């Protein structure tokens, strides 16, 4: 039947949230990806309204955990059971964090009975041989002993995270399943076109302790997955020309390559931040073909 | 955002065999569920068989045992072989995709139906 | 056309708090002004109130911090979720976000010195109904668990986690001097047998023993998308009816005001059973003397 | 969603006073900034007056102390009172409104221009 137009949200860059982090936009990046593997299991939806990998709609549970916690004994550490089917043909729980590093958070503990809440330092480690969200249990290593209970309701709640910039390493999967392979993950993503590069939404994590990299990458906006879950769309091309309008003066700053996959090329050749106004934002114009030449910007 | 196309339906008598085929359109292939359903007179729609991009298959106890479906992912197109077709199998019969979006919530996308 | 995004209730995200939204509760609303300042948007897409869109910049604090020297307490200087300066001459009543009710929010201030990246963080807290919480005049205060590490001149974040508190009770945001501006308007049930439809969460909770109820008039999904649309109210009254999805039963039907909250027809106190797939979806426009069938 | 009716365009002589008026119409009335603008035969569009609810004005450089608006929160009116006008006045008079909507980002709310000769 007649197709339902696509449209993008009309919001800045400032005002959208990162997808692989519960936290706001903060720029514009753009950098060759060949020298890693760009695989985010977070923020993956194809614009018709399909997501992908562990990308789920709310963005507050990114990277949170629920469930019921055992103490380790003679350690702070504590294991949580995560609230799971295995079967679902996803690579993971949905929200789980797809980078390997150390995240700092608060778990918060209510006990039935009566009422009373806990909370404490908590932290986990992604690439930690006890992470295996797959099959429904991780580890955090608490401040207590004997505070947390067992079998109460428990929330780990994300900060931040915690050689200078030798950690967090933001393209390195978790091995969801343990140390003994990934399953149903969402594609790598690389641009097929030359002189053309990704744009990364980019976002500076929180830091706790250390010298962290703090740089977090994501493909598409969590506002952007949940328009297009929300208006299912169908893609007539393979790519959508985006133009970055000025909303004030009408003046279009770039273009770039929205794919029907869920990622965005702009032409462009090294490492480079774009400056943009801070009012500007995308605007949908036309579907264009496999041949379409960007025209490069500064 | 997803098509889909029936073909390889028709009446048999006892003893008869048949086969259905179910070519999905998507703009990009997903991870999904495809099978085959069936409606009949005055009856409300029951499952016939279900597979998904795994492998995993559902049969419904009543054609279990006599009824096969296998899939190809790289088409994406399912088959469902009917053999020993008796008269309690007459019914119109339906292809269904479900995967990852809002349609979920509804029932996923539908062929026309046989 | 105006509609409603097709969401379950424990998909979309309260409004007053950046946390997942867990049931629907009814309730008598004489013995407390509800009067939140957080999650009010009219239906045609205009923010009320210190209501913005993020959802995750929720009672979270910006700004840069100075010590209280003998203290383990902190005083930031507010800036902007853009890193701009908080200019108190906008006619809102408190910077976007701010937090709407009286009580302790605990949760972490991180901070990180821009030449070398070094980077702290530390369990803060910060008390709404404080004489030094003035967000109004760009100043707030926080509690913290050191009186050496945070810096000057360097970005802070604080992150909220929950509360160690009166919810319908606003705080006074330039202090206990003046009164506060630009409130958006109380809601009340104006129709007889009607009662308030509160979106409903429960906050954590990380000392103590605090009511962690949380009662939101519209979730943030509904802002936002109110907001993009931008879709003028035709009638006093959005007709909305609770359906399930599975069968399309119509559970209950409730009304939209175009100011922004929600009422239905019960009496008493009542936490909703609903299915867990259901959502609410717009029907149509009708008017503010609209009787609607009594709710199970 | 919101809509703007202007009134009290004319002719004056070098010297002579004139008064604009503009009624806003909302489902809801928000905060809001009420103001005009103005733009001459082959000009850029210019700004020369605002007011808050709360009753902040500004002006542009060129007409200050010739030109005072006013507004009325109960009616939701604002009013433009200009004396001493120039024939370097003449132009076409819009009027704007800007509330905390989506709208605001490409400029408002307009209203039908009142030409001013």
């Amino acid at each position: 039947s007649r197709t339902k137009p696509f449209s993008v949200p009309v919001l800045t860059v400032e005002e959208m949230t990162n997808s692989r982090f519960p936290i706001p936009l903060e720029k514009l990046f753009t950098g060759p990806s060949s020298a890693f593997v760009v695989q985010p299991q977070n923020g993956r939806c194809t614009t018709d309204g399909v997501l992908l990998g562990t990308t789920q709609l709310s963005p507050v549970n990114i990277c949170t955990f629920r469930g019921d916690v055992t103490h380790i004994t003679g350690s702070r550490n504590y294991t949580m059971n995560l609230a799971y089917d295995p079967t679902e043909e996803i690579p993971a729980p949905l929200g789980t964090p797809d980078f390997v590093g150390k995240i700092q958070g608060v778990l918060t503990q209510t006990t039935r009975t009566d009422g009373s809440t806990r909370g404490h330092k908590a932290t986990v480690y992604t690439g930690s041989a006890d992470f295996a969200p797959k099959l429904g249990r991780v580890q955090f290593e608490t401040d207590t002993d004997r505070d947390f209970e067992a079998n109460q309701n428990t929330k780990f709640t994300p900060v931040g995270v915690i050689t200078h910039r030798n950690e967090p390493q933001q393209w390195v999967l978790p091995s969801y399943s343990g140390r003994n392979h990934n399953v149903h993950l969402a594609p790598a993503v690389a641009p097929t076109f030359p002189g053309e590069q990704l744009l990364f939404f980019r976002s500076t994590m929180p830091g706790c302790s250390g010298y962290p990299n703090m740089d977090l990458d994501c493909l598409l906006p969590q506002e952007w997955v949940q328009y297009f879950y929300q208006e299912a769309a169908p893609a007539q091309s393979d790519v959508a020309l985006l133009r970055f309008v000025n909303p004030d003066t009408g003046r279009v700053l770039f273009e770039c390559k929205l794919h029907k996959s869920g990622y965005v090329t702009v032409a462009h050749t090294g490492q480079h931040d774009l400056v943009i106004p801070p009012n500007g934002y995308f605007r949908f114009d036309s579907w264009v073909n496999q041949f379409y030449t960007l025209a490069p910007m500064g | 955002q997803v098509k889909l196309q029936q073909s390889g339906g028709g009446l048999v008598q006892p003893g008869g065999s048949l086969r259905l085929s179910c070519a999905a359109s998507e703009s990009t292939i997903s991870i999904n569920t495809l099978g085959w359903y069936r409606q009949a007179p005055g009856n409300q729609r029951e499952l016939v068989a279900t597979i998904t991009t795994g492998g995993t298959t559902n049969y419904a106890d009543s054609v279990k045992g006599r009824f096969t479906i296998s899939r190809d992912n790289a088409k994406n197109t399912v088959y469902l072989q009917m053999n020993n077709l008796e008269p309690g199998d007459t019914a119109v019969y339906y292809c269904n995709l479900k995967r990852r979006d809002l349609q979920s919530r509804f029932g996923g996308y539908w062929g026309q139906g046989t």
